[PDB]
């Protein structure tokens, strides 16, 4: 199995900018027949993959000339001369020289750049309704931040809590280009009533120290 | 035009079986390496299998002995018989025609959802998320809605029956205890709430349920 490594995993650009995506294989993709079966595909949300470039540098019919491919052997590059909104999505390189199996890179998400933005953090205690059912989920939203990289940490009575945390992230907002995150700490009602201080902390490049939000159960 | 018409996907229990198919429209399989691919929940694009001219048949290791790819070159219909289905098989499947000469895939069928789970249809519990004391202040306030323990996807969620569309963030569902859980937040000026009402509306077609939850202090 040939492993395809793409870099970067995320490529933020501004409309009108040039974009360059790299793909490298664990072995030369030059077939014994002389051809190099390296191709580039683009997949948008809720859509099937679309062929852009085949055999390294052959642009497929209908594909704008803004896209061009190059490279040889083990290293390849997909270039976009002038990024347009329609180009946003996930780009995958694929090799079909050494098969089976056909393999693809993990993909490079082309996204938009914008000014940095600190996340707005909000914490929420378990609801009366959920508690009546025996469950206790504490929710924390980290909204409208940029860049997309962020980390959340939960603490119960001051101590770090890793178990029972589930996270979800939105795709880049189509209107303001920011990102948002939802983190939920689920415990049993029993465990929730055993402690009192609940905290969620966000670490983001817009602050040296984490943004902290907390509450005490017995206060509601 | 030229396209691939995909069949419906489906929900199956582990160890179960299911067959997907795609009909050619505007072309013939003759000369092409008809194949199946899948986008996993983790968002990785994987090749599953291919069949070229009846005998050149190939499979991804993980599915050898469970999935069978076949083709009706007379009717021009591609099949993927999935048996001994595992949870890891859950994904969006696509059929595509591969050029045997250049080895690329130009025509693709629309994605077909296949879910492997033991779960049974379950309506979600909708919990209101009210701000903690001392945070209902500020120029703006954020309210939330937790939609927990439903199956299968999806659910549709709105705020104030759609009147509140701006400042909303409804997150992708995640699995936990084999059931889905999703959340949504809405931010409004501190003036609006609580004096004015804010309600979370959740529809789950699979169970014919529609739940509304008012966010109260
Ligand atoms: N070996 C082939 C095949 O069917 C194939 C398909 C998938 C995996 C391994 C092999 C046949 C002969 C030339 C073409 C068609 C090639 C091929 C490779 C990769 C993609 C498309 C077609
Ligand atoms: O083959």
């Amino acid at each position: 199995e040939v492993v395809m490594t793409q870099s970067p995993l995320s490529l933020p650009v501004s409309l009108g900018d040039q974009a360059s995506i790299s793909c490298r294989s664990s072995q030369s993709l030059v077939h014994s027949n002389g051809n190099t079966y390296l191709h580039w595909y683009l997949q948008k949300p809720g859509q099937s993959p679309k062929l852009l470039i085949y055999k390294v540098s052959n642009r497929f019919s209908g594909v704008p000339d803004r896209f061009s491919g190059s490279g040889s052997g083990t290293d390849f590059t997909l270039k976009i001369s002038r990024v347009e909104a329609e180009d946003l999505g996930v780009y995958f390189c694929s090799q079909s020289t050494h098969v089976p199996p056909l393999t693809f890179g993990a993909g490079t998400k082309l996204e938009l750049k914008r000014a940095d933005a600190a996340p707005t953090v909000s914490i929420f205690p378990p609801s009366s309704e959920q508690l009546t059912s025996g469950g206790a989920s504490v929710v924390c939203f980290l909204n409208n931040f940029y860049p997309k990289d962020i980390n959340v940490k939960w603490k119960i009575d001051g101590s770090e809590r890793q178990n029972g945390v589930l996270n979800s992230w939105t795709d880049q907002d189509s209107k303001d280009s920011t990102y948002s995150m939802s983190s939920t700490l689920t415990l049993t009602k029993d465990e929730y009533e055993r402690h009192n201080s609940y905290t969620c902390e966000a670490t983001h490049k817009t602050s040296t120290s984490p943004i902290v939000k907390s509450f005490n159960r017995n206060e509601c | 035009e030229v396209k691939l018409v995909e069949s419906r996907g489906g929900l199956v229990k582990p160890g179960g079986s299911l067959q997907l198919s795609c009909a050619a429209s505007g072309f013939t399989f003759s000369g092409y390496a008809m194949s199946w691919f899948r986008l996993t929940p983790e968002k990785r694009l994987e090749w599953v299998a291919s069949i070229y001219n009846g005998f050149r048949i190939h499979y991804l290791d993980s599915v050898k002995g469970r999935f069978t790819i076949s083709s009706d070159y007379a009717r021009n219909i591609l099949y993927l018989q999935m048996s001994t289905l595992r949870s890891e098989d859950t994904a969006m499947y696509y059929c595509s025609r591969g050029d045997a000469y250049s080895r690329y895939f130009d025509v693709w069928g629309a994605g077909t959802t296949v879910t492997v789970s033991a779960a049974k249809t379950t309506a979600p519990s909708v919990y209101p998320l009210a701000p903690v004391c001392g945070d209902t202040t500020g120029s703006s306030v954020t309210l939330g809605c937790l939609v927990k323990g439903y199956f299968p996807e999806p659910v549709t969620l709105t705020w104030n029956s759609g009147s509140l569309s701006s400042g909303v963030h409804t997150f992708p569902a995640v699995l936990q205890s084999d059931l889905y859980t999703l959340s949504s937040s809405v931010t409004v000026t501190s003036s609006t709430w609580p004096s004015q009402s804010i309600t979370c509306n959740v529809a789950h077609p699979a169970s014919s349920t529609k739940v509304d939850k008012k966010i109260e202090p």
